[PDB]
């Protein structure tokens, strides 16, 4: 709910990434700090998870 | 999250001084006399797992 982005600009910038721009491998996950890191879509840093562990 | 190698939980680390990696291995019978205190059931087969938990 307090997700400081608006949600349509972090789904475009995922969905994108998940295009060719790296699926012409088609086997290829998108995850982790290697290759789920879409790029910098700026956000402020906080002691907070946002979802909690057992929410995860 | 916590420190970032740990956060995507790719790896699921656990530190414990005492656990055992052995299988069960052979097993042995030991009888005899108990005392008045002893909270164990008269006459009746059970399991050991330290040497601390005689006497109760």
């Amino acid at each position: 709910t307090t997700y400081p982005v608006l949600p349509y600009l972090t789904n475009a910038a995922y969905g994108a990434l998940s295009a060719c721009s790296t699926c012409e491998n088609p086997e290829l996950n998108v995850q982790g700090q290697t290759y789920g890191l879409l790029s910098c879509i700026n956000m402020p840093e906080s002691c907070t998870p946002g979802w909690e562990f057992t929410e995860v | 999250m916590a420190q970032d190698a740990l956060s995507d939980g790719f790896v699921r680390l656990c530190i414990d001084p005492s656990l055992n990696f052995f299988g069960e291995g052979c097993k042995i019978l030991v009888e005899g006399q108990i005392t008045d205190d002893a909270t164990a059931a008269e006459n009746v087969v059970t399991c050991v797992n330290s040497e601390l938990d005689l006497v109760e």
